[PDB]
Protein backbone atom coordinates (compact mmCIF):
# COMPACT_ATOMS: atom_id res chain seq x y z
CA UNK A 1 0.00 0.00 0.00
CA UNK A 2 1.02 3.71 -0.87
CA UNK A 3 0.36 6.63 1.35
CA UNK A 4 0.27 9.35 -0.95
CA UNK A 5 -1.80 12.15 0.80
CA UNK A 6 0.04 13.92 3.31
CA UNK A 7 -1.68 15.66 6.60
CA UNK A 8 -0.47 17.77 9.53
CA UNK A 9 0.03 15.43 12.31
CA UNK A 10 -0.90 16.18 15.91
CA UNK A 11 2.07 15.44 18.70
CA UNK A 12 -0.54 16.07 21.81
CA UNK A 13 -3.12 19.17 22.29
CA UNK A 14 -3.40 22.22 20.73
CA UNK A 15 -5.87 20.96 17.36
CA UNK A 16 -3.78 22.18 14.65
CA UNK A 17 -6.62 21.79 12.22
CA UNK A 18 -4.15 22.48 9.01
CA UNK A 19 -2.34 25.66 9.90
CA UNK A 20 0.13 24.11 11.92
CA UNK A 21 0.22 26.09 14.94
CA UNK A 22 1.84 24.50 18.40
CA UNK A 23 2.73 20.56 18.35
CA UNK A 24 2.12 20.42 14.99
CA UNK A 25 5.13 18.53 12.78
CA UNK A 26 5.59 17.83 10.00
CA UNK A 27 5.05 14.74 8.10
CA UNK A 28 7.65 15.01 4.97
CA UNK A 29 11.18 15.21 6.35
CA UNK A 30 14.23 15.69 4.06
CA UNK A 31 17.44 13.54 3.87
CA UNK A 32 21.35 15.29 3.63
CA UNK A 33 22.89 12.84 1.23
CA UNK A 34 26.66 14.30 1.69
CA UNK A 35 30.11 13.83 1.06
CA UNK A 36 31.11 14.94 4.18
CA UNK A 37 29.07 12.93 6.71
CA UNK A 38 29.76 9.76 7.78
CA UNK A 39 28.99 6.13 6.76
CA UNK A 40 25.61 5.08 7.67
CA UNK A 41 24.23 8.49 6.39
CA UNK A 42 25.53 7.81 2.51
CA UNK A 43 22.48 6.63 0.01
CA UNK A 44 21.31 3.59 -0.25
CA UNK A 45 20.05 1.59 -3.89
CA UNK A 46 17.52 -0.89 -2.66
CA UNK A 47 15.28 -2.99 -4.90
CA UNK A 48 13.40 -5.53 -3.51
CA UNK A 49 11.99 -8.52 -5.76
CA UNK A 50 8.61 -10.63 -4.79
CA UNK B 1 -1.72 16.58 30.67
CA UNK B 2 -0.64 18.57 34.05
CA UNK B 3 1.19 20.61 31.23
CA UNK B 4 -0.92 21.88 28.98
CA UNK B 5 -3.40 23.62 31.20
CA UNK B 6 -2.17 26.58 32.82
CA UNK B 7 1.03 27.33 31.51
CA UNK B 8 1.90 27.82 27.56
CA UNK B 9 5.56 26.87 26.20
CA UNK B 10 7.58 26.91 22.48
CA UNK B 11 9.87 24.29 22.03
CA UNK B 12 9.45 21.10 22.78
CA UNK B 13 11.10 18.07 21.72
CA UNK B 14 12.06 14.35 23.17
CA UNK B 15 14.64 12.77 21.40
CA UNK B 16 14.87 9.03 21.65
CA UNK B 17 11.37 8.90 23.00
CA UNK B 18 7.98 9.55 21.07
CA UNK B 19 6.09 12.07 23.24
CA UNK B 20 2.59 10.50 22.72
CA UNK B 21 4.26 7.58 24.14
CA UNK B 22 5.11 8.67 28.02
CA UNK B 23 1.37 7.65 28.76
CA UNK B 24 1.89 3.89 28.47
CA UNK B 25 5.51 3.34 29.68
CA UNK B 26 7.45 3.73 33.10
CA UNK B 27 9.72 5.95 34.06
CA UNK B 28 12.91 5.89 36.03
CA UNK B 29 15.68 8.37 37.86
CA UNK B 30 13.48 11.25 36.38
CA UNK B 31 15.80 14.90 36.92
CA UNK B 32 15.04 17.90 35.93
CA UNK B 33 17.88 20.55 34.84
CA UNK B 34 16.39 23.95 34.67
CA UNK B 35 18.27 26.91 33.56
CA UNK B 36 17.67 30.07 31.44
CA UNK B 37 19.45 30.90 28.33
CA UNK B 38 19.23 32.99 25.10
CA UNK B 39 16.46 32.73 22.44
CA UNK B 40 19.36 32.51 19.77
CA UNK B 41 20.95 29.54 21.96
CA UNK B 42 17.90 26.76 21.95
CA UNK B 43 18.84 25.40 19.04
CA UNK B 44 22.43 24.73 20.79
CA UNK B 45 20.60 22.71 23.50
CA UNK B 46 20.55 19.22 21.26
CA UNK B 47 22.41 15.78 21.34
CA UNK B 48 25.07 16.66 18.96
CA UNK B 49 25.99 20.28 18.09
CA UNK B 50 28.32 23.00 18.37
Amino acid sequence: ERDISTEIYQAGSTPCNGVEGFNCYFPLQSYGFQPTNGVGYQPYRVVVLS
Amino acid sequence: SVLYNSASFSTFKCYGVSPTKLNDLCFTNVYADSFVIRGDEVRQIAPGQT
